[PDB]
RNA sequence: AGGAGUGGAGCCUGCGGCUUAAUUUGACUCAACACGGGAAACCUCACCCGGCCCGGACACGGACAGGAUUGACAGAUUGAU
RNA sequence: AGCGUGUGCCUACCCUACGCCGGCAGGCGCGGGUAACCCGUUGAACCCCAUUCGUGAUGGGGAUCGGGGAUUGCAAUUAUUC
């Protein structure tokens, strides 16, 4: 009912801005994820993921992408996009919402079972 | 009144981002809102709060013997 | 020994028959004609006969692509 | 490093020990050996080739060290030589008791 | 391929960057005074280096 | 020209004898000499468990490395110093020369 | 075990210049520190070295992490025949 | 005869057991349990999920310079460019 | 206070006084030590002195939980740590 605002700003205005202000928008720990330098060491796969997510999908839920990584930072440029996360054994389908901005990725994993 | 912002309890909240010191019922309401947000997110911290275990990353094999029976 | 899930095969190089005949076109005289391309790179000259593609051609050792 | 290498290498010709002496521009190494005929090979071949091994592996200017070897005196006192000889004699076919008695009598006759 | 996989994972720190110089193992290494030797091998060959028991 | 030569060795009697020999030689050459400065010894201790495995009573080993550093000061020209270094060389002494 | 032509002849020249040869037991180290004028893979050269061992032309020694290789009469014959030179050539270990 | 105490309260750690694709294992009264020098985010690693160049020397019989080889750029599962 | 330790072999990662920015970790241009030379007279803590607290789970205990800011490494989720 109540439209959310990301930590002060809304979705469209947040999307129409770059990292140079996004970093001060969100917290400190994830700032170091891009403040040390350009991410290219093991982020070639991540850039491929960004390109795949920005690829134009049909007018429905976009395609799913399977990855062996769980070390992506959730940026607004991929919200509303389905991705398969290799939770140890299987590429589990995940569901995201625009409230995921500024957090990590691999926190949706259950260790063994509820017992 | 020239009081610096770092001294406040919760700063740059996920709802509005403004810097405000919060009172008892306000803190309880904000804690409820944060736990409900974590529940909706289905994050690891939220689910571990749901089962009611230690969420900071402690041990349970020898700690927590006064809880569930 | 054998496993459960079947495994694919290893790539093999087909026997290249009459390679030179495919490099230069024989005419009715001592003149010669070429249907392949020549590498303009500094490391390798024109001796590297590139493959006969249909969209874009690929070099031999340069890992470079020249488009149309 | 050098002690281990020499013990494993010159075990075939009765190795006892080494005494490395350091002197600028000329390093003099002396090897405690019992059999000098087997340690030289064919007219100093062993010395030169082991020296070449030394420069190639350790790393040192060429033509500066000179491996040396001499016959050890009172070889019956050094326990290492007796242990090596017992290893030789028990290697092929000798009885444990007879070989042990032989080495024991030789040691007690050496002057110990 | 595997030639690209040789120098792929950073062997700078941790425990695989260094190993014992005697048995090529990675347990009990003494980095004090740059020994880079495990405890067992140092115990075995200690007297030859010079470290001997006086106290 | 205040030549300062540093001698480092593990054995103490050998170092003392070498220093005494150098002092006697310098005195026979009729040269000004200083006193043999004896720096404090440096001890290297490497305590390790004696058990290759991890079973038994917890015993320990104590390894020591007593090093010494004796040095003398001379006001001699370097030619006599080189002549001296050209003689009486033993593996125990590792001569280090500092010119000042 | 695919070996470029130039690397093998370079290693043969390096081995024949003296009577012995050394290498460190570390396949995760391509460049040979002593042979700094070429980008020879050390793992390939040591594996070809031990293949030459398996064919039996040289003696092998290894203590902690460094191998030791020594020539032989039949080994030097094999080397001189591969290098296509008369037997008048001698290594640096046979001269006085 | 005494002092500090442990065992009772909270917290870190190993073992057993339950659970887990896997929760690797050694040691079980002195003389096993902050012990293997082991305070495990990647290498550690020796356990599960997955696919990689092979790190099958060499002897013998076949396969080959009339090419037995070997490294691959646009694009698809994939994990990578 | 007294034992220690210190610029490297594939090995880059050392101890750092000095003057700034900021409550705070923390950030750069500035120097020595391959060591009785520099950190360093290693101004340690426990002690000692003057208020505050007053038998009250209380000014002891800091267990649990949220947010914010920092160096480390390609990488901090089950927070590495502060
Ligand atoms: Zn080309």
């Amino acid at each position: 009912f109540r439209k959310f605002t990301y930590r002060g700003v809304d979705l469209d205005q947040l999307l129409d801005m770059s990292y140079e202000q996004l970093m001060q928008l969100y917290s400190a720990r994830q700032r170091r994820r891009l403040s040390r330098g350009l991410r290219r060491k093991q982020h070639s796969l991540l850039k491929r993921l960004r390109k795949a997510k920005k690829e134009a999908p049909p007018m429905e839920k976009p395609e799913v992408v399977k990855t062996h990584l769980r070390d992506m930072i959730i940026l607004p440029e991929m919200v509303g996009s389905m991705v398969g996360v290799y939770n140890g054994k299987t590429f589990n389908q995940v569901e995201i919402k625009p409230e995921m901005i500024g957090h990590y990725l691999g926190e949706f994993s259950i260790t063994y079972k509820p017992v | 009144y020239k009081i610096p912002d770092w001294f406040l309890n919760r700063q740059k909240d996920v709802k509005d981002g403004k810097y405000s010191q919060v009172l008892a019922n306000g803190l309880d309401n904000k804690l409820r809102e944060d736990l409900e947000r974590l529940k909706k997110i289905r994050a690891h911290r939220g689910l571990r709060h749901f089962w009611g275990l230690r969420v900071r990353g402690q041990h349970t094999k020898t700690t927590g013997r006064r809880g569930r029976t | 020994k054998s496993y459960t899930t079947p495994k694919k095969n290893k790539h093999k190089r087909k026997k290249v028959k009459l390679a030179v005949l495919k490099y230069y076109k024989v005419d009715e005289n001592g003149k010669i004609s070429r249907l392949r391309r020549e590498c303009p790179s500094d490391e390798c000259g024109a001796g590297v006969f590139m493959a006969s593609h249909f969209d874009r051609h690929y070099c031999g050792k340069c890992c470079l692509t020249y488009c149309f | 490093e050098l002690n281990e290498f020499l013990t494993r290498e010159l075990a075939e010709d009765g190795y006892s020990g080494v005494e490395v002496r350091v002197t600028p521009t000329r390093t003099e190494i002396i090897i405690l050996a019992t059999r000098t005929q087997n340690v030289l090979g064919e007219k100093g071949r062993r010395i030169r080739e082991l020296t070449a091994v030394v420069q190639k592996r350790f790393g040192f200017p060429e033509g500066s060290v000179e491996l040396y070897a001499e016959k050890v005196a009172t070889r019956g006192l050094c326990a290492i030589a007796q242990a090596e000889s017992l290893r030789y004699k028990l290697l092929g076919g000798l009885a444990v008791r007879r070989a042990c008695y032989g080495v024991l009598r030789f040691i007690m006759e050496s002057g110990a | 391929g595997h030639q690209q996989l040789y120098w792929s994972h950073p062997r700078k720190f941790g425990q695989g960057s260094r190993s014992c110089r005697v048995c090529s193992n990675r347990h009990g290494l003494i980095r004090k005074y740059g020994l880079n030797m495990c405890r067992q091998c140092f115990r075995q060959y200690a007297k030859d280096i010079g470290f001997i028991k006086l106290d | 020209h205040r030549i300062r030569i540093t001698l480092t060795s593990r054995n103490v009697k050998s170092l003392e004898k070498v220093c005494a020999d150098l002092i006697r030689g310098a005195k026979e050459k009729n040269l000004k000499v200083k006193g043999p400065v004896r720096m404090p010894t440096k001890t290297l201790r490497i305590t390790t468990r004696k058990t290759p495995c991890g079973e038994g009573s917890k015993t320990w080993d104590r390894f020591q490395m007593r090093i010494h550093k004796r040095l003398i000061d001379l006001h001699s020209p370097s030619e006599i110093v080189k002549q001296i270094t050209s003689i009486s060389i033993e593996p125990g002494v590792e001569v280090e020369v500092t010119i000042a | 075990m695919l070996m470029p032509k130039k690397n093998r002849i370079a290693i043969y020249e390096l081995l024949f210049k003296e009577g012995v040869m050394v290498a460190k037991k570390d396949v995760h180290m391509p460049k040979h520190p002593e042979l700094a004028d070429k980008n020879v893979p050390n793992l390939h050269v040591m594996k070809a070295m031990q293949s030459l061992k398996s064919r039996g032309y040289v003696k092998e020694q290894f203590a902690w992490r460094h191998f030791y290789w020594y020539l032989t009469n039949e080994g030097i014959q094999y080397l001189r025949d591969y290098l296509h030179l008369p037997p008048e050539i001698v290594p640096a270990t046979l001269r006085r």
